């Protein structure tokens, strides 16, 4: 279903933030909305701070915490979300 | 009682620069 | 009976592994950790009837590249007296443990 | 035509915000390399650790620290920079 | 048969005669807690007491980085007693503990 | 006899920075 981009996060985190992206788009249209449902998650289970992009059309340059990034391809837009902070 | 003093323990953690990365992501079209 | 190193470090690494095992830095649940790594090993020391004293310290540092340094002596009998300590660390925490057992 | 959605900065730092956007934007095509050269400035002139999405279409949901965020627009093009150590 | 109000002012002292006025310096710390805890020891240890001593001596760069300590005891209460001393100057956080036990 | 003592804790706190979480859309 989804497609990692690039990725520095375990391997169940990865699988984490795919599930959580899932549910995220069966519940919001808004790219902003869908953001915040996955940053919020996981801010609560893997604790602050989380930063998430989502869209169809970007460019970007982050700095990040090790082993807490991902970017990957679902649906039919991109996720950036990394830890920093 | 024998009283004296007992061998001496040190732990150090040496002061280190933070590893951190700069990654870049781009939409293909 | 006697100070046994290897259990004490034993009942050290769970405690340890029990509180915080499996978790970040936060100032919030810190001063509670802390605490509960004493209590417990207090707890299970003084369990076994044994004829010591202990003393038992925790501390815990948030990771972030900051220089530490401890350093610990004694002026017991070093026939019947012991101690044990252990160091811990994860992703966000630097965290040292020590018991002194010290007959009766 | 400079057009600041959402900004959270000195009035000084949100003008060198958008001189370092518009000097990107004629210096680079791809976005990616648009975002590096402004979190570039920033994390000099101003200190690490800056973060920046340059792009056409995309939602976020992000941390920062206080005074260290700005959502301008240049031209079609929107610039996503904030601070968040 | 411990006073607090002795050790205390003891364990200033050595913090002073060893770190007071210095700065952080990784290579010259280690020294440090070994010197702040032998100084300790060996003034405690002179009035030949019937007692056991237990000291312990960190110092932490500062960085803004947290630090928090815990301890406690399973001994005398009506003989045995402890003297815990934060200290802190422009560069590090020390942090100094004597434990006294009878018998 | 023997019994538990105080819980002496020590706490230096780490810095701390104001923050605040924005959101963005495009139009």
């Amino acid at each position: 279903k989804a497609v990692i981009k690039n990725a520095d996060m375990s391997e169940e985190m990865q699988q984490d933030a795919v599930d959580c992206a899932t549910q995220a788009l069966e519940k919001y249209n808004i790219e902003k909305d869908i953001a915040a449902y996955i940053k919020k998650e996981f801010d609560k289970k893997y604790n602050p701070t989380w930063h998430c992009i989502v869209g169809r059309n970007f460019g970007s340059y982050v700095t990040h915490e090790t082993r807490h990034f991902i970017y990957f391809y679902l649906g039919q837009v991109a996720i950036l979300l990394f830890k920093s902070g | 009682i024998k009283l004296g003093m007992a061998k001496i323990t040190q732990v150090d953690f040496p002061p280190r620069e933070i590893v951190t990365y700069t990654k870049e992501t781009q939409t293909p079209v | 009976s006697q100070f046994i190193v290897d259990d004490v470090s034993k009942t050290i690494k769970e405690a340890i592994e029990t509180t915080i095992g499996g978790n970040a830095y936060q100032h919030d649940k810190v001063n509670n950790w802390t605490g509960q790594v004493v209590e417990n090993c207090l707890t299970v020391l003084t369990k076994e009837q044994k004829p010591y004293k202990y003393i038992v310290t925790a501390m815990i540092m948030q990771k972030n590249g900051a220089g530490l340094h401890t350093a610990s002596s004694c002026y017991w009998n070093n026939d019947t007296d012991g101690s044990c300590t252990v160091r811990w660390e994860n992703k966000t925490m630097y965290c040292i443990v020590s018991v002194f057992g010290l007959a009766v």
